[PDB]
Order: C-alpha cells, then structure tokens, then sequence
C-alpha cells in the first residue's frame, strides 16, 4: 500500500494534536492491548505490566516517539524506521500478526482522546498509517 | 460468552446510554470509508463516492440501524449468541454470500465509535469487555458457514 | 518483502517444473481452498463448485497463467499485474485476508506434485513469493 | 471437532502410515525455515544458521518427536481437545511464553509435509479433514492463555 497525500495531511494533523500526550497515549495503548489481546503478553514476560508501572510507561513514550520520527519522515519511513526493522526482525521476532492488535489499540486510543480531529476520513488515514508502520516494521522478518 | 458478571455489566451499563440508530449509521459508513472493498455488497445504496456521501447515504444510514438493531438484541443473550444468531448466520452465508471476515472488521470499527462517543468512559477494561462481545458476535454470525 | 537472487532462483526453478501443468495445479489449489476455506466459497456464488467444475478448471488457468507472468516478471511485479491490482481492488473486492488461503493451498498443490524440488529452502522461497504476489494484488484496495 | 464419519476415518488412515519421529523433525524444521522469527523459542538449540543446519540439527529433530508424539495423542481424543491439552496449554503460556499464533503456522506446515510426503493419497477432501484438526489442536493449545 501506499499513502496518498490527503492520509499525509491527516496523519500530521491528527499526531500533531496529540503532541505532548504521545507518550500517555502510548502507555494506553500497550495497556489497552495487553486486557484486550493477552496473547501479547507472552513478548513481556521480563515486565511489571501492573496498571502505570515505569516499564509499561517507558515503553510506551519509545513506541510514541518511533510514530513521531515516522510522522516526520512519512516519505521515506523505511530508511526513519530502518534500526527498529532490524531489531525487530533480528532480535525481537515478534510475529506480524501482533502488528495489527496494537495498531488497533492505538486507533481506540487516539479515537477516545480526539473527539474532534476523528472523523471518518482521519480514521481511514490513521488506518492506513499504522498498516504502512507494521509493515515497514516487519519487511526484514524473511 | 464467558463474561464475568462485571464485565456484563459494564457492557449492559455503556449499551445504555447508547443511540442504537445514529451508532448504527456512524459504524457502518465508517466501515464502508475506512475498508472500501466493504462497499461489494453495497451498489444499489446509490452515491459512495467520498466520505461525506457515504456516511450522508440514507440507504447506509437505514442499513445500519438494522444491523446494529440486531446486534443490540443480541446484548440480551449474552449466553446464546450462537443460537440467538443462527437463521442469521444461514442467511448471510447461502443468500448474501457475505465472508465473515467482514463481522470482523465491524467488530473493529463499533470499537473505535464506542471510543470516540465515550471518550474517557471508555476504559481499558470497558473496552475488553466489548472486544470478547464483538468477537463473540463474529463468531456466532459465522457459525453456519459451509 | 524481499526476494533474493537465490528466492528468485527458486521460485523460477520450481516453476519451471510445473511447466505445463500449471493450470491443472491451479484448479487443484482453488479445490483445496474450497473445501478447507469454506468462507472462500462466498466470492463464487456463481460457480458450480463441484469436483471437476469446468469453470474451476478455467478459473485455475487464469490464475496459474497470472502466477506464470509474475515469475516471468518477477523484478517488475507491480507493472506486470497492475490490471489484477485494478480488478481485486475496485470491482472484485475480495478480503485481503483471502489471499492467505489460496497461497496456502498453492504451496500444498506444490507439495503433492513436486516431491523433489519441495525442498525446505525452496518451501520458504515460494512463501515468500506468493505472499509479495499477494500484496501486489492488493496494493490499490485503499 | 466436529468431523463427518468420512472426515475422522480419512484422518486415522493416513496416520497409521506417518512415522512421527521422522514427520516431527520435518514439520519442526521447515517452520524454524520458513518463519525463521519462530526460532526465538530454541536459542539453546545449537546451530539453526542454514536450512541444512536447521534440518540436520538433532535437538530440532528430537523436539519435533515430542511434539508430533503429543499431537497423535489428540488424534485419539478428536472429541475432547480442549481437556486433552489443558496442561500443555498452560504450560506454553505460564513456563514457555509462546505466542500461540505459532501453533497455527505450525499446523499450515504440517499439511505442507503430508502432502509433500503422501503425494496423490492426500486429496482435498484429505486435506481439508486435516486443515480441520489442526485448527482444533491450535485452539485446544490456545484456551489457557491468559
Ligand atoms: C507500531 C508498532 C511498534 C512500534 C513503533 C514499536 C517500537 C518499539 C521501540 C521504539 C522499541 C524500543 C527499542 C530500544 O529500546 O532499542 C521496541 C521494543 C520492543 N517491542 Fe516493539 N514496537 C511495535 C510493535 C510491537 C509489538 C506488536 C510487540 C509485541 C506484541 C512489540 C514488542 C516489543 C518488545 C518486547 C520490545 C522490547 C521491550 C524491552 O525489553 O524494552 N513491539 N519496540
Ligand atoms: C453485527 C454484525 C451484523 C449483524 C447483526 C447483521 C444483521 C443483519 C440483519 C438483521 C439483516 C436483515 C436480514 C433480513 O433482511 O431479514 C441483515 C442483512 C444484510 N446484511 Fe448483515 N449484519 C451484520 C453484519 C454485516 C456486514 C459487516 C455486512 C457487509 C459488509 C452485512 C451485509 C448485509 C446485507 C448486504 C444484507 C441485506 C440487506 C438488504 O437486503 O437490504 N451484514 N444483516
Ligand atoms: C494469488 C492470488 C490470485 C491471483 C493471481 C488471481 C488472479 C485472478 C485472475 C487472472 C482472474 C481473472 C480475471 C479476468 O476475469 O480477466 C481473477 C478473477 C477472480 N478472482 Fe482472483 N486471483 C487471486 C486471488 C483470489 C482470491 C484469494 C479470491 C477469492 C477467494 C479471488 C477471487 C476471484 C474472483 C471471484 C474472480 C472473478 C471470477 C469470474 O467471475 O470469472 N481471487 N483472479
Ligand atoms: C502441535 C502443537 C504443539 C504441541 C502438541 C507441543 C507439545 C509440546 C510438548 C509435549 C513439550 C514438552 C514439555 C516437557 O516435557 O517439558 C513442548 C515443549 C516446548 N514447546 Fe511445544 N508443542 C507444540 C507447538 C509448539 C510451537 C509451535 C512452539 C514454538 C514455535 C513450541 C515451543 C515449545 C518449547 C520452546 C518447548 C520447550 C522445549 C525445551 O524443553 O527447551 N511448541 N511442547
């Protein structure tokens, strides 16, 4: 797939809102995942995933930040995301169809936190926007 | 489906503040904006050119009260979604030949307009319980296939 | 998703081997799919499904000769099947999740008939392969 | 499972001629070859560098005796899965942490090597009876996660 440049537009307005609260966003998301999907918590084991510990909160503004560096270079997301491909197809294994919880998680998140900014068309852009991070993400898995 | 009697209850006390219609309308146009192959079974709804026409279409909107009408009944069995979705099972498979990876993905979209019409209230735990109930409901609606 | 020299030395071998076959081994794949994906039956309401279908047996050369020019083509994928992509995506719509299936089968079909050139390497090389087939075709749904 | 009366003697036919030593070590190794992230589970397993490696290696092979072993155990319990493998279903979530998403791309590749070591004898309705029980034995693997 691809990114029109209307899904640019909205993604960088809608993380834009964000802003600040990336990284609180971030931490509910993973939280939202590991009650709704506990599957995923088997890559966690070495975690305290008790509500607000540091280790979830800590994860949480990494996995924010690495969104942020891919809003920023949404034009060329395989070279921005290029360390975290390989340390995820090298080290991590986690197997691509945990992508797809998470992206949902933090569509549920971003939709719970920006009433106003989700409308369907930014919904379709985010969607899009997370399915492009997943796959960069996993393209040096084989 | 296996819910504890708290997670019944969360689900039963959000339902409630729920408007089954305009729910319905927002769930199924978003489902037809956000994964346009949805649109297949859709042709003689009229004009699905943009998301303003698709989420404005009152073929969508009427389909959608339908759809979420039923899934609301649904809250009430709980303990019987198979058989409580049974004939609709049948039917969606020998005379719609709808794939029921698309009781998924509406599974997915209620989520998020539940998320955005509650915001906050929306907790973690509100939104587990709802996860299990739309797979469930999936689950139930695909239980007749062959 | 990446083929190497060695995936595609592969892939064009393997292929090679089904030579004439093909069309016979896609009508096989899509009559496994049938019968182990039942949901898959939904996108052919107007197919006599049955064990020998004639229109199973066209609708396997189709695809087989699909496959055919993608191997043929396979530096140049997206050119090659842009007319697929425009079919699947815009009038055919079939699930994503679909693709995974027929891959499947396909790469059982293979099995049953190349018990040589299946080896473990050559298994992993057409995985690949089908699943960048895959995302080829369904690279314009949205 | 539900399988027809035609679905379970297709099933214990074609298993009566499987040698699982050798049936195990093969299906184990083509998974650590075509979904090489699966090999975070065996670090201690000694070389999985290569497909001739991963193939050869006697720790792959002798695991893949176990497991398969374990698996024709539920060949015999068609009707109770779930409490066949309640044990080994905790124990793959509690002690080993495996995602059971690799219980499913196991089953896929099991198929693969049947049809791959029977040929002609295993036909799409041979198959599909398969594709039955392996999803059965995923499920039954999954249901203690938690
Ligand atoms: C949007 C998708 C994802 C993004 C952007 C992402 C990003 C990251 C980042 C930035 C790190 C830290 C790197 C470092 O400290 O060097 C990381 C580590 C990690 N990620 Fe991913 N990740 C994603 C998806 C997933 C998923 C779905 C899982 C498993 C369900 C996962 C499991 C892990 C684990 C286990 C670690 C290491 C944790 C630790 O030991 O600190 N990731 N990821
Ligand atoms: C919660 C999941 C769903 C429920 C409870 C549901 C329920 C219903 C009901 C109650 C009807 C009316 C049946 C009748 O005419 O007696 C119906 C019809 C139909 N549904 Fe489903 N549905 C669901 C999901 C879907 C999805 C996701 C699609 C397609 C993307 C779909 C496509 C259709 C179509 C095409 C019809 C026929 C409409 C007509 O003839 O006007 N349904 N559904
Ligand atoms: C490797 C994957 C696939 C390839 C290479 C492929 C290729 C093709 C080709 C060559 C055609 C004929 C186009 C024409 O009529 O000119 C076609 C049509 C079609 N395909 Fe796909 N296809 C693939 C996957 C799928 C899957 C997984 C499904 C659904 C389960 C599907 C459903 C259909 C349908 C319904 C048609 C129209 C059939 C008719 O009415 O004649 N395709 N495909
Ligand atoms: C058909 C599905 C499977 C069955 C029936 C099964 C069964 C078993 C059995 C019987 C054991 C031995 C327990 C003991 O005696 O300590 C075991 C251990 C293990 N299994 Fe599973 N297994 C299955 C699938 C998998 C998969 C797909 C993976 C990961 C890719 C996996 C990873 C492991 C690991 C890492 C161990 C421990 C090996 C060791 O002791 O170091 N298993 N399994």
């Amino acid at each position: 797939m691809v990114l029109s440049p209307a899904d640019k537009t909205n993604v960088k307005a809608a993380w834009g809102k964000v802003g600040a609260h990336a990284g609180e966003y971030g931490a509910e998301a993973l939280e939202r995942m590991f009650l709704s999907f506990p599957t995923t918590k088997t890559y966690f084991p070495h975690f305290d995933l008790s509500h607000g510990s540091a280790q979830v909160k800590g994860h949480g503004k990494k996995v924010a930040d690495a969104l942020t560096n891919a809003v920023a270079h949404v034009d060329d997301m395989p070279n921005a995301l290029s360390a975290l491909s390989d340390l995820h197809a090298h080290k991590l294994r986690v197997d691509p169809v945990n992508f797809k919880l998470l992206s949902h998680c933090l569509l549920v998140t971003l939709a719970a936190h920006l009433p106003a900014e989700f409308t369907p068309a930014v919904h379709a852009s985010l969607d899009k926007f997370l399915a492009s991070v997943s796959t960069v993400l996993t393209s040096k898995y084989r | 489906v296996h819910l504890t009697p708290e997670e019944k209850s969360a689900v039963t006390a959000l339902w409630g503040k729920v408007n089954v219609d305009e729910v319905g309308g927002e769930a199924l146009g978003r489902l037809l904006v956000v994964y346009p192959w949805t649109q297949r079974f859709f042709e003689s709804f009229g004009d699905l050119s943009t998301p303003d026409a698709v989420m404005g279409n009152p073929k969508v909107k009427a389909h959608g009260k339908k759809v979420l009408g039923a899934f609301s009944d649904g809250l009430a069995h709980l303990d019987n979604l198979k058989g409580t979705f049974a004939t609709l099972s049948e039917l969606h498979c020998d005379k719609l030949h709808v794939d029921p990876e698309n009781f998924r993905l509406l599974g997915n979209v209620l989520v998020c307009v539940l998320a955005h019409h509650f915001g906050k209230e929306f907790t973690p735990p509100v939104q587990a319980a709802y996860q299990k109930v739309v797979a469930g409901v999936a689950n139930a609606l695909a239980h007749k296939y062959h």
